[PDB]
């Protein structure tokens, strides 16, 4: 199950 | 013994070429169990072992949203980073994510990591005690004040110690006949020889999962690294993996070696010896 | 820019029986940039029915990929697998022996 959470861009 | 359930991600430029590669994969300890691919059909998040594809369409679904959320943020990513290295638009580029949780023979919370690269390099990696960043270069102090300001840390630490280690324990149960079964290695070795002086002897390990596993060998006991050879962990391609170890040895000496092999699944290190 | 250049390894899944249905794979690793390619080779020629896994890396953030095919060996019969990669001058070429 991927996180929907703390996936931010750089 | 300890689990765990680890994403990797990567998406390349294709410079004049058009839209960015993006490749997703998902692993519960060595076994794959989901992919996602930009250049496949389906531009869905796709089943890759038994246990997971008696899952709902919610799921599906669901895991086809976020790959794809994913997929946006790396392709944003891209020109940010060609960007902050000011590169030519002429040159394909790499960016890499990987990040999961570690469980105990309790199936409790023990390690999170969520680690990103550019080209090939540490970019930006959360610490141990999930609330702070190594970043590698000035660039990359950059994202990390970013990330800083929109706490980032704090999101992952919530999913790496709830959603990440809770999803884990239902596939481990989900995939019992699979994920919770060791291998023993069948072993056996071969000899070569090499010359009037000298001769191989190699050492097998053979359908054995999980992937860690040591083989040493011994002359007399003491432990050889010299005239040695050891290849790199292989998938035999079935769910099992395979090793060999190889030492050179002087003309008539082949039973002064010994190999060891070590494996989760074996009550007991093995010695074995060239019989012929 | 890391330039890793591949390992290759060359193997059947099922230790080799003359005349008994089993698998060729060829495992490249430990490369950088992930643009490669792999063919499995019969005779010096290119085998078609060819599959791979899905790209992955490992802690040093090195690609790997599985290239694996269905074959029968024979006693005459030469299998090899050729990769090519930017960071070699030509492709590499590696033949399948049984022991290794």
């Amino acid at each position: 199950n991927l996180s929907a959470l703390g996936i931010f861009s750089t | 013994g300890s689990h765990s359930m680890r994403y990797f991600f990567t998406s390349v430029s294709r410079p004049g070429r058009g839209e960015p590669r993006f490749i997703a994969v998902g692993y519960v300890d060595d076994t794959q169990f989901v992919r996602f691919d930009s250049d496949a059909a389906s531009q869905r998040m796709e089943p890759r072992a038994p246990w997971i594809e008696q899952e709902g369409p919610e799921y599906w679904d669901g895991e086809t949203r976020k790959v794809k959320a994913h997929s946006q943020t790396h392709r944003v990513d891209l020109g940010t980073l060609r960007g902050y290295y000011n590169q030519s638009e002429a040159g394909s580029h790499t960016v890499q994510r990987m990040y999961g949780c570690d469980v105990g023979s309790d199936w409790r919370f023990l390690r999170g990591y969520h680690q990103y690269a550019y080209d090939g390099k540490d970019y930006i990696a959360l610490k141990e005690d999930l609330r702070s960043w190594t970043a590698a270069d000035m660039a990359a102090q950059t994202t990390k004040h970013k990330w800083e300001a929109a706490h980032v840390a704090e999101q992952l630490r919530a999913y790496l110690e709830g959603t990440c280690v809770e999803w884990l324990r239902r596939y481990l149960e989900n995939g019992k006949e699979t994920l919770q079964r060791t291998d023993a290695p069948k072993t056996h070795m071969t000899h070569h020889a090499v010359s009037d002086h000298e001769a191989t002897l190699r050492c097998w390990a053979l359908s054995f999962y999980p992937a860690e596993i040591t083989l040493t060998w011994q002359r007399d006991g003491e432990d050889q690294t010299q005239d040695t050879e050891l290849v790199e962990t292989r998938p035999a391609g079935d769910g099992t993996f395979q090793k060999w170890a190889a030492v050179v040895v002087p003309s008539g000496q082949e039973q002064r070696y010994t190999c060891h092999v070590q494996h989760e699944g074996l009550p007991k290190p093995l010695t074995l010896r060239w019989e012929p | 820019m890391i330039q890793r250049t591949p390992k290759i390894q060359v193997y059947s899944r099922h230790p080799a029986e003359n005349g008994k249905s089993n698998f060729l794979n060829c495992y490249v690793s430990g490369f950088h940039p992930s643009d490669i390619e792999v063919d499995l080779l019969k005779n010096g020629e290119r085998i078609e029915k060819v599959e791979h896994s899905d790209l992955s890396f490992s802690k040093d953030w090195s690609f790997y990929l599985l290239y694996y095919t269905e074959f029968t060996p024979t006693e005459k019969d030469e299998y090899a697998c050729r990769v090519n990669h930017v960071t070699l001058s030509q492709p590499k070429i590696v033949k399948w022996d049984r022991d290794m």
